[PDB]
RNA sequence: GUGGGAGAGGGUGGUGGAAUUCCCGGAGUAGCGGUGAAAUGCGCAGAUACCGGGAGGAACGCCGAUGGCGAAGGCAGCCACCUGGUCCACCCGUGACGCUGAGGCGCGAAAGCGUGGGGAGCAAACCGGAUUAGAUACCCGGGUAGUCCACGCCCUAAACGAUGCGCGCUAGGUCUCUGGGUCUCCUGGGGGCCGAAGCUAACGCGUUAAGCGCGCCGCCUGGGGAGUACGGCCGCAAGGC
C-alpha cells in the first residue's frame, strides 16, 4: 500500500520542470533507476507526466542513471 | 526569435587551454547563428550517473539564449562536430512548474 | 506559425470598419491565408495527411462562406476574389 | 597459482541449468562450475540441489587460489539462483554483498514463440 | 475574434541508453543448449559463463493506467522544426451563412506485389531432431521471402461499441482526465461504473440511450447453394467492388 512516506510530502517548494536539478530528482527514483509509481511519489497525474518527460531529460544529460543494480538480495 | 536553453557537456579532463579555445569555437558558433545570450551558468566537472565516452565524469556549460528558430537543429550540427563536446541538448525555455505549493 | 502581429494586419486590411472582426471578408481572408501556409507545408512533407484533412476541411469551409457571399452581395464577392485573387 | 584472496561470482540460473563463474574483481575467470561439470547431464542440471554443487564446486576450486571474501553477482531467474546463494554463503567464503544484475532490454529485440505475448 | 489550456495527433531531421547478434582482445575449461523426458545442433579451429572495446539493425523498460489523442485505421525513448484537430473564459464581431449526404475524390492495421536498398532479432515455405498407431502438427535445433526503409501499387478484417451522423428533451450517485470560477464546492468538455422514468424477446441499455422526438444517408426480407457463376469496373499479379 506504499504507507512509508510521499515524495511529495517529504519534500518542500520545488519546480517539477526543472531537469537539471539532480538531488530533487533522486528522490522520485527507486533503489534502482525506474520512475517511481504514482504510489510512491505522491503527485498527480499532470504532475507525474511532467516528471516523467523530466526525468529522461536529466537521464538523457547524463545526471540520472537509465537503471541501477539492486543490493542485499 | 525564439528563447532557448543549451546543455552542452564535454570532456573534464581539458585542461585551462583546451577549454578556452572550446568555449571559444562555441562562441564562435552562437555568433554565426545570430544567437543572443541572455544569461549563463558554468557549473564546472560533475558526476555522472553512468559513462559517458568512458568518462565517469563531465563538464557542464548551460546557455539560456534567444535566436531564430529555422536555425536551431542547424546550429545543435555545428556544436557536435568538436570531439571534445560529447553532448549538445537544445530545449525550448517554459515556465517552471512548482509542485506542493 | 502565425504569429498575433500578422492576424492584425489581415483582420486590420479586410475589415468592413474599425471594429469588425467576425465578418464574412475576414473569415475568408483568414482561412486563405490558413490554406496557402497549408499548401506551402503541404509541398514539402507530401506525406503528411492528417494535415491535407485539415486543408480539405478549411477550403470546404471557405468555399461554403463564398458561397452565402455570392448568395447574398455579389459585388463584395467579386471585390473579395479581386483582392485575394482565387478561383484561378 | 595466482591467490587472488578476494574477487567475485557470477550466478547464471536458468529454468534449465544453473552456472557458476567466480572471477577477479576486474572480470577476468579463474574457475567455475556448473551442473554438466557434476555427474548431472540432462534436466538434472535444472536443480537447486545441483545448483548448490556447483556452487561448492567452484567454491571449492576457488579455494585453491587461497580466496577468502567473495561479491556474488545474480543474473537470470532460474530454479535453484537462491539455493546457490546460501551454498556460497557458507562454505568458508565470506559473501560481502549480493548484487542481482539480471539484463533486462528496454523492449529492442522480439522474443521467441515460446517468450511471445509480450515484447 | 481576443486571451489561455491539455494531448503516444501528423510529417521531417537529429539524438540517448538497456538488450540481442556478430567481430577483436583479455581471462578461463569440459560442455553448452534444450525438453514431460530426449535427440538434432553447437564446442579442442577453445564454446557456454566473465570483463573490455567495436559494428549493425530493430524496438522504446520504469513512467504507464480501468489514462490521453485521432474521423477511422491507428499513435509510446528524447530534442528541434513544420503542421492539423480540440477545449475553456470574455459576450467582442458576422447575421441562418445550417444538418445529412446518392456519385466523385482522398485516407485506410496486417498480409501481399514492383524497383532499389537494408537485413540484428523474429520467422511462412523449407532442412532436420523428437512425439505418435501415423505427425505433411503442437515440442526442439536451423532457416528464405518477409518483417525494416524510400517510392509506387494493393482496399481486405471480429475496419468491433458487432450500436451511421447532427440536434433537442428526459432522476441521480460515484471514479477519473482536462480547463474556468465566489476552488467545502460550482460550472464546461471527455473517458468509466451503478442506477429513476422508460425501452428491450431476454441479456441488458439507461444525459457517452439501445429512452422520447425530428432530419438525411447506408443496409435487411428464411437456410444451403454463395460472396460462388456470368457481366462490368478497377488491379502488374494475388484479387477486390
Ligand atoms: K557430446
Ligand atoms: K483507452
Ligand atoms: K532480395
Ligand atoms: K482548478
Ligand atoms: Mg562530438
Ligand atoms: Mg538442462
Ligand atoms: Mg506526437
Ligand atoms: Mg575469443
Ligand atoms: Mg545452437
Ligand atoms: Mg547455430
Ligand atoms: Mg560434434
Ligand atoms: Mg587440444
Ligand atoms: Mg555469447
Ligand atoms: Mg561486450
Ligand atoms: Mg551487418
Ligand atoms: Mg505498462
Ligand atoms: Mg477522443
Ligand atoms: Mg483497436
Ligand atoms: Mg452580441
Ligand atoms: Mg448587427
Ligand atoms: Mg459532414
Ligand atoms: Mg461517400
Ligand atoms: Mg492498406
Ligand atoms: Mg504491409
Ligand atoms: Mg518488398
Ligand atoms: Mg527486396
Ligand atoms: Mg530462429
Ligand atoms: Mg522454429
Ligand atoms: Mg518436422
Ligand atoms: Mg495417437
Ligand atoms: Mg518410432
Ligand atoms: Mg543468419
Ligand atoms: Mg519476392
Ligand atoms: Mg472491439
Ligand atoms: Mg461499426
Ligand atoms: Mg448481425
Ligand atoms: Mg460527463
Ligand atoms: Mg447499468
Ligand atoms: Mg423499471
Ligand atoms: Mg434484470
Ligand atoms: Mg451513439
Ligand atoms: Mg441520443
Ligand atoms: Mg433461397
Ligand atoms: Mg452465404
Ligand atoms: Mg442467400
Ligand atoms: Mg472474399
Ligand atoms: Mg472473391
Ligand atoms: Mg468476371
Ligand atoms: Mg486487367
Ligand atoms: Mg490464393
Ligand atoms: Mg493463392
Amino acid at each position: 500500500p506504499s504507507r512509508k512516506a510521499k515524495v511529495k510530502a517529504t519534500l518542500g517548494e520545488f519546480d517539477l520542470r526543472d531537469y537539471r536539478n539532480v538531488e530533487v530528482l533522486k528522490r522520485f527514483l527507486s533503489e534502482t533507476g525506474k520512475i517511481l509509481p504514482r504510489r510512491r511519489t505522491g503527485l498527480s497525474a499532470k504532475e507525474q507526466r511532467i516528471l516523467a518527460k523530466t526525468i529522461k531529460r536529466a537521464r538523457i544529460l547524463g545526471l540520472l542513471p537509465f537503471t541501477e543494480k539492486l543490493v542485499r538480495k | 526569435m525564439r528563447r532557448y536553453e543549451v546543455n552542452i557537456v564535454l570532456n573534464p579532463n581539458l585542461d585551462q587551454s583546451q577549454l578556452a579555445l572550446e568555449k571559444e569555437i562555441i562562441q564562435r558558433a552562437l555568433e554565426n547563428y545570430g544567437a543572443r545570450v541572455e544569461k549563463v551558468e558554468e557549473l564546472g566537472l560533475r558526476r555522472l550517473a553512468y559513462p559517458i565516452a568512458k568518462d565517469p565524469q563531465g563538464y557542464f556549460l548551460w546557455y539560456q539564449v534567444e535566436m531564430p528558430e529555422d536555425r536551431v537543429n542547424d546550429l545543435a550540427r555545428e556544436l557536435r562536430i568538436r570531439d571534445n563536446v560529447r553532448r549538445v541538448m537544445v530545449v525550448k525555455s517554459q515556465e517552471p512548474f512548482l509542485a506542493n505549493a | 506559425p502565425i504569429t498575433k502581429e500578422e492576424k492584425q494586419k489581415v483582420i486590420q486590411e479586410f475589415a468592413r470598419f474599425p471594429g469588425d472582426t467576425g465578418s464574412t471578408e475576414v473569415q475568408v481572408a483568414l482561412l486563405t491565408l490558413r490554406i496557402n501556409r497549408l499548401s506551402e507545408h503541404l509541398k514539402v512533407h507530401k506525406k503528411d495527411h492528417h494535415s491535407h484533412r485539415g486543408l480539405l476541411m478549411m477550403v470546404g469551409q471557405r468555399r461554403r462562406l463564398l458561397r452565402y457571399l455570392q448568395r447574398e452581395d455579389p459585388e463584395r464577392y467579386r471585390a473579395l476574389i479581386e483582392k485575394l485573387g482565387i478561383r484561378g | 597459482k595466482r591467490q587472488v584472496a578476494s574477487g567475485r561470482a557470477y550466478i547464471h540460473a536458468s529454468y534449465n541449468n544453473t552456472i557458476v563463474t567466480i572471477t577477479d574483481p576486474d572480470g577476468n575467470p579463474i574457475t567455475w562450475s556448473s551442473g554438466g561439470v557434476i555427474g548431472y547431464k540432462g534436466s538434472r542440471k535444472g536443480t537447486p540441489y545441483a545448483a548448490q554443487l556447483a556452487a561448492l564446486d567452484a567454491a571449492k576450486k576457488a579455494m585453491a587460489y587461497g580466496m577468502q571474501s567473495v561479491d556474488v553477482i545474480v543474473r537470470g531467474t532460474g530454479a535453484g539462483r537462491e539455493q546457490a546463494i546460501r551454498a556460497l554463503q557458507a562454505s568458508g567464503l565470506q559473501v560481502k554483498s549480493i548484487v542481482d544484475d539480471t539484463p533486462v532490454p528496454h523492449n529492442g529485440c522480439r522474443p521467441k514463440k515460446k517468450f511471445r505475448k509480450a515484447s
